[PDB]
This record gives structure tokens, C-alpha cells and sequence, in this order.
């Protein structure tokens, strides 16, 4: 998925502390307009919309 | 040129008093909207209430013509 | 297991029986057999009908209110 | 004091179990015919004219 | 004192052709078995089938 | 996530417990899916055999086989070629695999059809509802190009361009074939395609009602008959004093 | 008399003709016998198709196929293995609550090992609704298998090692198919041993009192009484085979297996509805593992929850009505479950299924105290 | 004592420990569990063949030749199991062969439905 700036601002001004499973986009990512996921949900395997 | 049982039946199913209500409240959401355009409340909804009432009055005698 | 003979004590009572082919298979099937239908189920319908009647109120509420829960509203 | 239909045919048929087991057998057979007979004639008078059966003689040649 | 014992009347589930207890039971012995016997040969037909 | 509304029920007259397919609508409804559907919807489980003493001789259905050509070998020299169809031959598929289809159809898939009213809710009501229920979008919807209005499709855009209407086909039999008489036809022929053994399952479905109404009061009969030794025993309590 | 001397037919005669049973057990005791024959007609139906399918995601959605169009009378014989499957279900839910109202689970070895056999046949028709490969069939089996991947530190291990990869694929439809095959005759195994144990004591009956004092042979009176109900079985089935064979089946099972995209809405058969909609109940991975574990395992542990001092409760009317609120709720369950995780339905889905725990673990057993101090004891 | 009570740990008791046995009876008494070890080793090595194995002529070959290439241990499974056969066989026999020397086969019961066991496991093979 391709991120825009209307994203990227959003998912970067966001609170960490209440995360589940905490941790900042730089961690997730290795460019900031590159979001590469394998889809299947961490629950029970189905694959998000 | 050819005639068609589908479009006679649905013309005469729109004069029962529980189709024409239906057509009221979406020709009103028709001028509603569109009084100027900008919003996104689109007009579906009055649309799906009107095709159910018609389309239960077409089912009883549509089959009644054919083969 | 266990075996006839072997069950238990039992004294002084005595049990009457007739053959299968001198009496009725179907005897008084309506008319003594309604009036005890009746008896069952009014001795035991206040027991099982308020909890499936129960369900029923929640059934259509959940649904009538789901049914309309994705209507839309002017705002 | 002639003994009823069912009477005689204990008398001759059920008494003993090896005749009572050949007319059910016999009983399966004329059983069958007359079963399967009538109830086709009912499932094809309810759908006349609608089944392959019907429509046969159109397309003969 | 087991002279006291009666058996007690059966009239309420006897078929038609017993109660008579003037009447012998052997005049519809035949009659009797051969309708229970006959609602058996029927019901094997029916598992045959 | 959309607002959905079902299709109404239509009288079809294989609706009933009892009651079987018109098989005259059927053939017509095939000649609908040969003229208008087969060039975008596969039936991988249909086979010319399939149609023998149902709708059409296998004189008939053997000549309808031959009218396409399928492919067959290897011959002797390990090259594969081009023969015309028999029986034993399955529909033509209208494109090898799904990524051609997508290409084909704006991106959208045609599903096979064999088992379509078997596959969503609603059956022929749904799918006659669908042939015959596009229209206008309502005002503030607006699609996409590629796509088309259908309220009966989920999400009320479909890929597919409506591909029925008045004189699509004429019918051998000279029925006239307005739009709700191709989509009664083509509806009860995909009826047939999903549940070939709708009529057979039907006509032993009276089978068993009847010999069930023979054998239940006659099985209830033996119960009551050994059984009436005990619900007629009477007891007694004579205790020494 | 040889009858009772054959070292073959004395396991028949004492299980089967002289059994001493009780003279007032009602039609809540057939469903025993019609388990058997469910189970029996499951093997004969189940062989038949076992000998037209094949095991691949390839073709078998096509193996199916290919049975219900071209051989001979298998469309027949597949829709009465489907619903054979769900009436086995039915006979298995009377069967438990049979137990439950009339107190027949203080047999404690009969019971707890018929908590077994609910396990076991729970198992296998899971293990069998995967074999057609349709949508339902995979992504049922993607939602059950990840349940293992809930348990600490073994879970993801445990869920790889069972699938033979890295998701339901080819190789989990081989293995399910023959596990399919194999546990069906393992249940008639535990289903004789059962039996065993049961006939140590003898049945209960509809009063929770011994019988002893008025017993009656197996037959003829219920081994006719057992055929009749057989009947009204083949009865139940034959409707739906022959009137309505997808009524209790999903649309979606009827397109091939696709592992790129799950259906909006995903329903088991009506069967497991009931546990589905506990495990929905909880926002929490484990939390909804175990509170669906425990939603069953609650019948191992119903006979230490026993408190009244009458058995069945024919004569407890304050139990009758916590029963029945029970199954009502049960039946509430049931619906949530079939309906998608969506207002109110979520939090409704959630009091009935505390209401599920809360009757059998405080409401019932404390009901059963009251009444004793009714009744003076 | 347990042991000799418990309705299912009876049936055990009375057929493995506490049954009595005659005192001299030699190797070739062996073969009677050997056949149930070869019984139970063909199920076990069978059943984890089938989950691996299909069962159509196309792929048929190829599914063995799948097994004693790339599942774990394959290999080992399914010579095991084609010998196990083999090894079946052996038992067998030599189990026949007791029990006409020996005078066995005067248990009627018992030897009539042996044969039926020896029909069935060829029709098994
Ligand atoms: C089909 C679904 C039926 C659900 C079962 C409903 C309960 C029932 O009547 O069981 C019949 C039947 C009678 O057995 P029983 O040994 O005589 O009594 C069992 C209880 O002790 C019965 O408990 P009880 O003694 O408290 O009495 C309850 C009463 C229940 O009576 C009723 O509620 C029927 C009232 C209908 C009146 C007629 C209106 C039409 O039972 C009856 O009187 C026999 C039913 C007569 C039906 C007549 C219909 C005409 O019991 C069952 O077969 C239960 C399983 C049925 C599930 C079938 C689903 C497949
Ligand atoms: C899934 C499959 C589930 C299998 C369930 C297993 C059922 C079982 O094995 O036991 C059957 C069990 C046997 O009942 P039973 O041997 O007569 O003894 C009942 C007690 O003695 C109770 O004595 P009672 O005097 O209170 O009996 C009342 C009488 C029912 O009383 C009536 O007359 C109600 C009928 C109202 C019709 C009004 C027309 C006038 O009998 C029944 O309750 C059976 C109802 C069946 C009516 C079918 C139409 C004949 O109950 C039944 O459900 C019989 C149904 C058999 C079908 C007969 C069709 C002809
Ligand atoms: C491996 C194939 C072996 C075929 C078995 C040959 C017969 C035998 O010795 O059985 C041993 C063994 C001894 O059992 P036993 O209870 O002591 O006596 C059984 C008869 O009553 C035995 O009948 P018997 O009392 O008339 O005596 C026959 C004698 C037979 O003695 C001989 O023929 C062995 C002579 C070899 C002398 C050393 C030259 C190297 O048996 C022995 O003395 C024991 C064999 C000693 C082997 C020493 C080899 C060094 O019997 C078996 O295991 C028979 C089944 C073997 C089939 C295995 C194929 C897989
Ligand atoms: C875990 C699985 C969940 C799956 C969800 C399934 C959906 C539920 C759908 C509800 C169907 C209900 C069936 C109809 C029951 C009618 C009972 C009735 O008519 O009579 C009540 C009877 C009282 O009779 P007595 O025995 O006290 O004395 C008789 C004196 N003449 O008392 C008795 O007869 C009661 C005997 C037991 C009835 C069995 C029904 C319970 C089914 C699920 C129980 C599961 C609990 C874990
Ligand atoms: C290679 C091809 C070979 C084909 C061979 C065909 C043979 C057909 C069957 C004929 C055999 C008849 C034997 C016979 O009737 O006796 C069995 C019992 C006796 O009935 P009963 O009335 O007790 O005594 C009769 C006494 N008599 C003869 C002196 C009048 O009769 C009954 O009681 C039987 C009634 C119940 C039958 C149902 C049993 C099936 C199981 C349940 C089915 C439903 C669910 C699975
Ligand atoms: C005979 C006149 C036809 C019938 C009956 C149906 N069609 Fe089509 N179709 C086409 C495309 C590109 C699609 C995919 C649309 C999408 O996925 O968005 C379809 C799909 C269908 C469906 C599925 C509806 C559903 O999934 O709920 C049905 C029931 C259906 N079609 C019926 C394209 C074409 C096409 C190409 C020109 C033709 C001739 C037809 N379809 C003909 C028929
Ligand atoms: C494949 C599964 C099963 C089979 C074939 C089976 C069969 C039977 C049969 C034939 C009986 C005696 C007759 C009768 O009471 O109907 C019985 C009794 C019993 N079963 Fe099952 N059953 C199964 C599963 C279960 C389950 C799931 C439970 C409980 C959770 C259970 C608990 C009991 C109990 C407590 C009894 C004694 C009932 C009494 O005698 O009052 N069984 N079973
Ligand atoms: C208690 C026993 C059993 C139960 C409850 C059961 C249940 C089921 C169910 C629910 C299905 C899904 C059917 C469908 O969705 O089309 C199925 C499929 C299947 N079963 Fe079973 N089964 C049992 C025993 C067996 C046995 C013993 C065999 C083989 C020896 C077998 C062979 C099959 C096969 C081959 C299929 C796939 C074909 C199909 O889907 O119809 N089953 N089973
Ligand atoms: C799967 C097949 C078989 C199994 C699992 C089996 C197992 C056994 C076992 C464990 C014994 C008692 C211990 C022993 O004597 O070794 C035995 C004894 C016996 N078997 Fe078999 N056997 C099978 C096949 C056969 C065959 C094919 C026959 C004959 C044609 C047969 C006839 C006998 C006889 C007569 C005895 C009594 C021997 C004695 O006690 O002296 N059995 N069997
Ligand atoms: C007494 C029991 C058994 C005997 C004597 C037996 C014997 C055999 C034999 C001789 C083969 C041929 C192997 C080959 O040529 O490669 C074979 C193959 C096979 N067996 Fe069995 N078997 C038994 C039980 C079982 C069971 C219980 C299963 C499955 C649950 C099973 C599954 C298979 C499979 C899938 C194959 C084909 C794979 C292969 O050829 O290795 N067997 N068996
Ligand atoms: C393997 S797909 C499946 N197997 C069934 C028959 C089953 C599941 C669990 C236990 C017994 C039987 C069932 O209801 N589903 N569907 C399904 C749909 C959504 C989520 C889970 C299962
Ligand atoms: S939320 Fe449960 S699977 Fe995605
Ligand atoms: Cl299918
Ligand atoms: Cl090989």
C-alpha cells in the first residue's frame, strides 16, 4: 500500500504508550511511503478489508 | 416495436397507495440533495424502500402472462 | 450387569394382566387421551414457556433494532 | 357362522410362520408393481406437460 | 383369605368380541390373531419395499 | 457495508414441494445461456450428455455438440489439434483462466455459472431480480466508469453490463422473448444446471410421504400392541395384618 | 438355551433382549439408540462417498461434484451424510439434556466419558465439513486451527505442525480426510465402552427413583418402542434429504476454496453456533479460547455441582424453570452466533453468555439448596 | 483391589496378567501377539501414509514417490508398512502351521473364524 502524506501525519502523531503491542512507524516500516503487510489478521487468520 | 408484460405490470403496481408513498419520499430526497451540491448524503436508501414494495406487487401476477 | 432374580425384595403385591390379542391397542384414544394432553401441558407450561417466551421479546428487539440501526439519520 | 375374511386367513396364511413369511415376500412383489404403478401416475398428473416424458412426441424426429 | 381376591373387570380395554363372558373366546381366536398378525405382515411389506 | 435489499419470491412453478421443472423452459433457458452467456460465463461441470431425455434428443444434443469445436489429442506425432465436440465433451470455457477473464471483462470475473443459484442467497429470485432490476442510479451515487448501477447486487455496482434484453435471441418454439420471458427461461435452466435431480429427488420425496403414512401408524400399532399388556395391568397391595 | 450360553450371544442377550430396564423411561430415552443408528448411517453414507472422492484441493470440489451429477444415486447418498451429520447433532443435544433435567449424569463414568464422545464426534464433522473445499469449509477450518495459536510460548508450533505448512493448505485437506475416516470407528469403540459402564447400573428414569421394584426386559417393549423412533428418525432425515437438502447449508460452500479473500459474513452449521457466539463474546484472543474450552468442558463438572437431594427434576419446579431458562438461552446463543459481530447483537451475544455460566455455576446449584429447605432436609 | 473389579480393568486382568497359561508352551505361542503388533504397526505406519497419499490415477504414483521424497521420514513410514505386510505374512503362516502341528485347530470357534481372519487380510494386501 502506497501511503500518502494524509497518513503518513496521521499514523506519526499518534500516542504510543496505549498500544498493544507498541511501536513507532519508523519500526514498522523501512521508507516512509512503503507499507508492505502480509494479510492476515493476528486473531484468528482472516484477511482484513 | 415489441411489447413487453415486465413494463405494463410495473405501471399499474405504482398506483397502490403503499408504491406512491414510497416514490413521494424519494422525489422529495430527489429536490432534497440536489437543492445544491456538495454534501455526501447520497439518495439510495429512499430508492431500495421504493424497489421493495414495487417488486413484491410485481411478483403476484408478473408469472401470470408468460409460458 | 444385572439379572432378573437379583434386583431387589419385594412382597405382598400382586399385578393383574391381560393378553395382548383380548384387549384394545387404541382404547378410548380421543376420549380419555385429549383431557390428559391438556393436564400435561397446563401442569408444566408456566415452567417452560416464560424463558422461550423471553427469547422471543429479546429475538425481535435485537433484530428490529439491528434492522434499522444502519437507517441513516439527517445529521 | 361362516369365520371372517381375517379369520381365514390366519387360518391359512399366518399360522405358520414359513407361509406367513412367503406371502410377505409375495406380498413385497405385487406390493411393488401396484406401489410404484400409482405413484408415478400421481407425481406426472400433478406436473402434466411438464416433464420429458410429455414433450417426447414434439421432437420424435 | 386368597379367596377374597377377585380379578378386576378388564371391560374397558377388551376388544368387542370378549366381553360376553357367556360367549366363548375361541369362536374369534382366529379373527383376533389374524388382524394383529395381519398389521405386522403389511408393516415387513412396507421394510421389504 | 452497504444497505442491502433482498429479492421478493416469485411463483415459479417448480416452487412447490411437489412440484417439477417446466423442462420447455428449460431448453429455452439453455439456448439463452449458449446465444448471450456462454461467451463470458464458463459451466465447467455441464456436459452435452447431460441434456439427453431431458430437453433435447440425443439425436438433438449430439448435432448441438458438434456446432463447437474442443481440442483433443496428442495424435502420433505429440501435436495437439482441433476436433468438433461430442457428448462426453464438458461446455466450452470462453477463456483458459481467470487472469484472461479479468482482462477481458474490465477487471471484473464471470463466475462459472453450474452452480450459481446454489451459490448466493436466494436462488432465481435473486438472479431474476438481478437480470431484470437495473436502473438509474439514484441521485448522489456515482460510479465509476467500467461499472454499472444494480440494486440488487451488493455494494449496487456491478462489472457487468446488463446482457439481457428484448430480442437477444428468438426461441425455436416461437415463444416471444421479451426480457422477463429470457430471464424466467435462463433462471429455470440454471435450476437445472445447480440440482439436476431436482424432479427424481421430488417424485421419491411422494415415495417415502406415502409408505411414511402406511408405516408410522402401522409401527405405532405393534407398540401399542405389546404394550397394551402393561398399560392395562392393574395392581394390589395385601400386606399381612 | 443357548441364548444365554454362546459366549457371543451372552454379550447380546445381556445388553439387547433380557436386559432389565425401567417400565416408565419415555421417548427422552430413545435418543440412546437413534446415536447408534445416526452413527451407523454416518459409516454406510460416509463409505460410500469415501469411494468417489479424492483428497486434493485440485479436484476435490470437483470429487463432489462428480458424485452428486454422475454416480448413481450419490446425490442421494451425499445429502443424507450432511444431514445424517446434523441430525446426529440434534439426537446428541436431546441426548445431554435428557441427562441433565432427570439427574442421569451422576452415573459418573457413563458421563464423563459421554463428554468424550461429544468431543470426538464434535471433531469429526468438522473434519468432514473441510473435505468439500468450498469457501465455508476453508475459512471455518482457518477460524477453528488458529485457535491453537492462543496458548503461550507452543501456540504458533503447535498450529504450523498440525497444518503441514503455513496455512490450511493441500496438505491439512489429506490429513483432516483421514481423520475424518479413522475417528468415526474410534467413537463406536467408546460408544460400546459406553454401554459398558452403563449396564453396571442400569438406566435412570424420568421419577430420579430406582427402578428395581418394577423392571421390564429390553424386549420386545423397547426394542419396538426403539424401532418407532427409529422411523420418526428416517423420517427426520428423509424431509430434509428429498424437500429441503440446503436449508441447514451455506451458499458459500458452493464456490471452490480461495485463500485470498474471506467472505463479509462467515456462519458455522447451526450446531456450534451456540460456542461460537461465547468465543465472539470476549475481546481478548485467550480470553475467547478458553471461554469457548470451558463453554464444553462445563459437563465434566456438572455432577460436582449436584446439591438438591432428589435426583431428577420432575419434582423440583425452581430447577425446571433455571432448565429451561437455560436452553432459551442456549437458543439466544444460538442466534448471535448467526449473526454478524455488529450492535446490539455483540452485547447481547455477551449477558446470554454469562447467563450460560451463571445458571449452571451459581443459579442452578444454589436453586437445588433452596428446595431442599423446602422440603425440611 | 482394584484390578479385579473396575468393569474395564477386568476384561484386561482376565486376558494379560492374571489369566492362567500353560507352563510350556514354546516360540511358537510368540506369533499370536506378533500378529497383533504387525496389526497395530500396519495401522499406525498406514495411517500417517494416508495422510500424505491421493487417490486417483493421475497423481497416484506420484504421491508415493512424494512421500519417500520430501515428507519427514516418509521413506521409513512406507517401507515399514510394505514390509510390515511381508512380516504379517510370516506370522501368519507360522501361525497356521502351530496349529496344525500341535492339534489346535480342535478349538473349533477359534480356528473357524481364523481362517476368516486370514481371508481378510489377503483381501486386505
Ligand atoms: C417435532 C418437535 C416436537 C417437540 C416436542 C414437544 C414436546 C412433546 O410433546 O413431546 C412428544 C413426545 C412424547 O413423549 P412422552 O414419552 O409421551 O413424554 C415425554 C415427556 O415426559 C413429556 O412431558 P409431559 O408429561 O410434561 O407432557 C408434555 C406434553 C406436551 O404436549 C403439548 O405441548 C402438545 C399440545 C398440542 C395440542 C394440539 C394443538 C394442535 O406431552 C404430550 O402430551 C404428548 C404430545 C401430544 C402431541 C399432540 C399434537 C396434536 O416426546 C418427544 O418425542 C420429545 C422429542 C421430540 C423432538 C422431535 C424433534 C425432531
Ligand atoms: C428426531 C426423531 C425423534 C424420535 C423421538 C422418539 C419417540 C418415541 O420413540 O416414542 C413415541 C411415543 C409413543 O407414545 P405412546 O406409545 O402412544 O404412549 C404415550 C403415553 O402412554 C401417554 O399416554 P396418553 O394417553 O397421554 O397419550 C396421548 C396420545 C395423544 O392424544 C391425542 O389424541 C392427541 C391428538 C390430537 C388430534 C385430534 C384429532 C381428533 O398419544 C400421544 O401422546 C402420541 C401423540 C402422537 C399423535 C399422532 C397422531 C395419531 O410418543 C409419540 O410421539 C407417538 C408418535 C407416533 C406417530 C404416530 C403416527 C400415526
Ligand atoms: C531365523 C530362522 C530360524 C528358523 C527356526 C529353526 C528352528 C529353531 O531352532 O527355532 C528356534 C526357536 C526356539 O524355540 P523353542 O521354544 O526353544 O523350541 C521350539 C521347538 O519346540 C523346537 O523343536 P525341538 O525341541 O525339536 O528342537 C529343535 C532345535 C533346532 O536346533 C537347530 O537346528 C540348530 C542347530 C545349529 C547348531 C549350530 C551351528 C551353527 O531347537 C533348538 O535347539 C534351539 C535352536 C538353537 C540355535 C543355536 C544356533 C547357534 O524357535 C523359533 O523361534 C521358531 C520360529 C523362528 C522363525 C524365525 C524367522 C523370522
Ligand atoms: C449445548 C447445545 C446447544 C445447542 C442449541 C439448540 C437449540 C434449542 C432449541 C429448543 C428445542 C426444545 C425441545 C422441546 C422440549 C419440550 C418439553 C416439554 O414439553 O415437557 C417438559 C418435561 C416435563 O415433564 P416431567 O418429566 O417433569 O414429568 C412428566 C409428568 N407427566 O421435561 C422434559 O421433558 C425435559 C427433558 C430434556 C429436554 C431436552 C432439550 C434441551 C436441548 C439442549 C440442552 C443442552 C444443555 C447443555
Ligand atoms: C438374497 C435375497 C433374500 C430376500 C429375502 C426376503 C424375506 C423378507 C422377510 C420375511 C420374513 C418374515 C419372518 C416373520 O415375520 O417373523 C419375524 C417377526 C414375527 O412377528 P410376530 O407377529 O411377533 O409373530 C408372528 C407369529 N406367526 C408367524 C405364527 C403369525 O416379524 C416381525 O415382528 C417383524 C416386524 C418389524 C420389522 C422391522 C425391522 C427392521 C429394523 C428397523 C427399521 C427402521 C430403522 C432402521
Ligand atoms: C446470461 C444472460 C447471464 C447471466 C444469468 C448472468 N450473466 Fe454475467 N457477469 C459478467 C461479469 C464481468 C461479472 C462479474 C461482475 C462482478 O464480479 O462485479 C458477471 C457476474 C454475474 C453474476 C454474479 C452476481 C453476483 O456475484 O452476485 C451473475 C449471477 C451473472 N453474471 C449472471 C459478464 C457477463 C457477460 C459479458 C458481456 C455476459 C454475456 C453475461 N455476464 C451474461 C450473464
Ligand atoms: C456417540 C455418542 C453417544 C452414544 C452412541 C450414546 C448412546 C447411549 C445409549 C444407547 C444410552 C442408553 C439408552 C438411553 O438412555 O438412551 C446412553 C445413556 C447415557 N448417555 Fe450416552 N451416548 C452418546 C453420547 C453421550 C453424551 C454426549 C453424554 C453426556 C454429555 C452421554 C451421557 C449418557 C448418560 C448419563 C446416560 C445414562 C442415561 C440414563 O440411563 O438415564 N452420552 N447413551
Ligand atoms: C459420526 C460420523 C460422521 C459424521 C458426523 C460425518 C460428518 C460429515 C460432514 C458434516 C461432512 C460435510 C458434508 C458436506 O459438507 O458436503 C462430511 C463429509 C464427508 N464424509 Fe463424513 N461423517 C462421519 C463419518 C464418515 C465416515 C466413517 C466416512 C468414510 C469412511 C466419511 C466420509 C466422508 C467424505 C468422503 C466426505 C466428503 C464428501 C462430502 O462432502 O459429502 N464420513 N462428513
Ligand atoms: C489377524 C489374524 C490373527 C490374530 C491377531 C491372531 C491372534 C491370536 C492369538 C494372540 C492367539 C493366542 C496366543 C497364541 O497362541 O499365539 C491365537 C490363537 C489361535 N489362533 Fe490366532 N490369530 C490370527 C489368525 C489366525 C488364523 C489365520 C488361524 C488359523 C487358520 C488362527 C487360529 C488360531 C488357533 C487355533 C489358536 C489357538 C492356539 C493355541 O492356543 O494353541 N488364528 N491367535
Ligand atoms: C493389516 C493391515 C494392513 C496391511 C497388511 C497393509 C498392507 C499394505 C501393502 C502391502 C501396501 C503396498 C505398499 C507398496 O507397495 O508400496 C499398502 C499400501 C498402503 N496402505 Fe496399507 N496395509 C494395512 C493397513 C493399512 C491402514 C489401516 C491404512 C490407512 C489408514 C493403510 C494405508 C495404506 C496406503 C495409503 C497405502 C499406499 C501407500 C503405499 O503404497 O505405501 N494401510 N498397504
Ligand atoms: C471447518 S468449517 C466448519 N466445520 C463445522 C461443521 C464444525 C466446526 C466446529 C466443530 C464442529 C463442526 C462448522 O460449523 N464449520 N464452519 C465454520 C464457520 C466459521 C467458523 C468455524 C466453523
Ligand atoms: S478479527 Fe478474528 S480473525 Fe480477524
Ligand atoms: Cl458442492
Ligand atoms: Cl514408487
Amino acid at each position: 500500500r502506497h501511503r500518502t502524506k494524509k497518513e503518513i501525519d496521521q499514523e506519526a502523531a499518534v500516542e504510543v504508550s496505549q498500544l498493544r503491542d507498541p511501536q513507532h512507524d519508523l519500526e514498522r516500516v523501512k521508507k516512509p511511503e512503503w507499507v508492505i503487510l502480509i494479510g492476515v489478521c493476528t486473531h484468528l487468520g482472516c484477511v482484513p478489508i | 416495436e415489441l411489447v413487453d408484460p415486465l413494463t405494463t405490470v410495473r405501471e399499474q403496481c405504482e398506483q397502490l397507495e403503499k408504491c406512491v408513498k414510497a416514490r413521494e419520499r424519494l422525489e422529495l430526497c430527489d429536490e432534497r440533495v440536489s437543492s445544491r451540491s456538495q454534501t455526501e448524503e447520497d439518495c439510495t436508501e429512499e430508492l431500495l424502500d421504493f424497489l421493495h414494495a414495487r417488486d413484491h406487487c410485481v411478483a403476484h401476477k408478473l408469472f401470470n402472462s408468460l409460458k | 450387569g444385572r439379572q432378573f432374580g437379583h434386583l431387589t425384595r419385594v412382597r405382598h403385591v400382586i399385578t393383574y394382566s391381560l393378553s395382548p390379542f383380548e384387549q384394545r391397542a387404541f382404547p378410548h384414544y380421543f376420549s380419555k387421551g385429549i383431557p390428559n394432553v391438556l393436564r400435561r401441558t397446563r401442569a408444566c407450561i408456566l415452567r417452560v414457556a416464560p424463558p422461550f417466551v423471553a427469547f422471543y421479546l429479546v429475538y425481535t428487539w435485537g433484530t428490529q433494532e439491528f434492522e434499522k440501526s444502519k437507517r441513516k439519520n439527517p445529521a | 357362522v361362516a369365520p371372517t375374511l381375517t379369520a381365514r386367513l390366519y387360518s391359512l396364511l399366518f399360522r405358520r410362520t414359513s407361509t406367513f413369511a412367503l406371502t410377505i415376500v409375495v406380498g413385497a412383489l405385487f406390493f411393488e408393481r401396484a406401489f410404484d404403478q400409482g405413484a408415478d401416475a400421481i407425481y406426472e398428473h400433478i406436473n402434466e406437460g411438464k416433464l420429458w416424458k410429455h414433450i417426447k412426441h414434439k421432437y420424435e424426429n | 383369605s386368597h379367596t377374597d381376591i377377585k380379578v378386576p373387570d378388564f371391560s374397558d380395554y377388551r376388544r368387542p368380541e370378549v366381553l360376553d363372558s357367556t360367549k366363548s373366546s375361541k369362536e374369534s381366536s382366529e379373527a383376533r390373531k389374524g388382524f394383529s398378525y395381519l398389521v405386522t405382515a403389511t408393516t415387513t411389506v412396507g421394510v421389504a419395499y | 457495508s452497504d444497505l442491502e435489499l433482498h429479492p421478493p419470491s416469485y411463483p415459479w412453478s417448480h416452487r412447490g414441494l411437489l412440484s417439477s421443472l417446466d423442462h420447455t423452459s428449460i431448453r429455452r433457458g439453455f439456448q439463452v445461456y449458449k446465444q448471450v452467456c456462454s461467451s463470458c460465463h464458463s459451466m465447467d461441470y455441464v456436459a452435452y450428455r447431460h441434456l439427453v431425455g431431458v430437453c433435447y434428443t440425443e439425436d438433438e444434443a449430439k448435432a448441438l455438440a458438434e456446432e463447437v469445436e474442443v481440442q483433443d489429442g496428442p495424435n502420433e506425432d505429440g501435436e495437439m489439434f482441433m476436433r468438433p465436440g461430442k457428448l462426453s465433451d464438458y461446455f466450452p470455457k470462453p477463456y483458459p483462466n481467470p487472469e484472461a477473464a479479468r482482462a477481458a471483462n474490465n477487471g471484473a470475473l464471470p463466475p462459472d455459472l453450474s452452480y450459481i443459484v446454489r451459490a448466493r442467497h436466494g436462488g432465481e429470485d435473486y438472479v431474476f431480480s438481478l437480470l431484470t432490476g437495473y436502473c438509474e442510479p439514484p441521485t448522489g451515487v456515482s460510479l465509476r466508469e467500467g461499472l454499472y448501477f444494480n440494486p440488487y447486487f451488493p455494494g449496487q455496482a456491478i462489472g457487468m453490463a446488463p446482457p439481457i434484453y428484448n430480442e437477444v435471441l428468438e426461441f425455436d418454439d416461437g415463444t416471444p422473448a421479451t426480457m422477463s420471458q429470457v430471464a424466467k427461461d435462463v433462471c429455470t435452466f440454471l435450476r437445472w444446471a445447480a440440482e439436476p435431480e431436482h424432479d427424481h429427488r421430488k417424485r421419491m420425496g411422494l415415495k417415502m410421504l406415502l409408505m411414511m403414512g402406511l408405516l408410522l401408524p402401522l409401527v405405532y400399532a405393534m407398540k401399542r400392541h405389546k404394550w397394551s399388556v402393561l398399560k392395562s395391568r392393574k395392581l394390589a397391595y395385601r400386606p399381612p395384618k | 438355551n443357548i441364548r444365554k450360553s454362546h459366549p457371543l450371544m451372552k454379550i447380546v442377550n445381556n445388553a439387547f433382549i433380557d436386559l432389565p430396564a425401567p417400565s416408565n423411561i419415555s421417548s427422552w430415552w430413545n435418543f440412546g439408540s437413534l446415536l447408534g443408528i445416526c452413527l451407523i448411517l454416518q459409516i454406510l453414507t460416509g463409505l460410500f462417498l469415501a469411494m468417489h472422492y479424492t483428497s486434493d484441493t485440485t479436484t476435490a470440489f470437483s470429487s463432489v461434484t462428480h458424485i452428486c451429477r454422475d454416480v448413481n444415486y450419490g446425490w442421494i447418498i451425499r445429502y443424507m451424510h450432511a444431514n445424517g451429520a446434523s441430525m446426529f447433532f440434534i439426537c446428541l443435544y436431546m441426548h445431554v439434556g435428557r441427562g441433565l433435567y432427570y439427574g442421569s449424569y451422576t452415573f459418573l463414568e457413563t458421563w464423563n466419558i459421554g463428554v468424550i464422545l461429544l468431543l470426538t464426534v464434535m471433531a469429526t464433522a468438522f473434519m468432514g465439513y473441510v473435505l468439500p473445499w468450498g469457501q465455508m469449509s476453508f475459512w471455518g477450518a482457518t477460524v477453528i486451527t488458529n485457535l491453537l495459536s492462543a496458548i503461550p510460548y507452543i501456540g504458533t508450533n503447535l498450529v504450523e505442525w498440525i497444518w503441514g505448512g503455513f496455512s490450511v493448505d493441500k496438505a491439512t485437506l489429506t490429513r483432516f480426510f483421514a481423520f475424518h475416516f479413522i475417528l468415526p470407528f474410534i467413537i463406536m469403540a467408546i460408544a460400546m465402552v459406553h454401554l459398558l459402564f452403563l449396564h453396571e447400573t442400569g438406566s435412570n428414569n424420568p421419577t430420579g427413583i430406582s427402578s428395581d421394584v418394577d423392571k421390564i426386559p429390553f424386549h420386545p417393549y423397547y426394542t419396538i418402542k426403539d424401532i418407532l423412533g427409529a422411523l420418526l428418525l428416517i423420517l427426520a432425515l428423509m424431509l430434509l434429504v428429498l424437500f429441503a437438502p440446503d436449508l441447514l447449508g451455506d451458499p458459500d460452500n458452493y464456490t471452490p476454496a480461495n485463500p485470498l479473500n474471506t467472505p463479509p459474513h462467515i456462519k458455522p452449521e447451526w450446531y456450534f453456533l451456540f460456542a461460537y457466539a461465547i468465543l465472539r463474546s470476549i475481546p481478548n484472543k485467550l480470553g475467547g479460547v478458553l471461554a469457548l474450552a470451558f463453554s464444553i468442558l462445563i459437563l465434566a463438572l456438572i455432577p460436582l455441582l449436584h446439591t438438591s437431594k432428589q435426583r431428577s427434576m420432575m419434582f423440583r419446579p425452581l430447577s425446571q424453570c433455571l432448565f429451561w431458562a437455560l436452553v432459551a438461552d442456549l437458543l439466544t446463543l444460538t442466534w448471535i452466533g448467526g449473526q454478524p459481530v455488529e450492535h446490539p447483537y455483540i452485547t447481547i451475544g455477551q449477558l446470554a453468555s454469562v447467563l450460560y455460566f451463571l445458571l449452571i455455576l451459581v443459579l442452578m446449584p444454589t436453586a437445588g439448596t433452596i428446595e431442599n429447605k423446602l422440603l425440611k432436609w
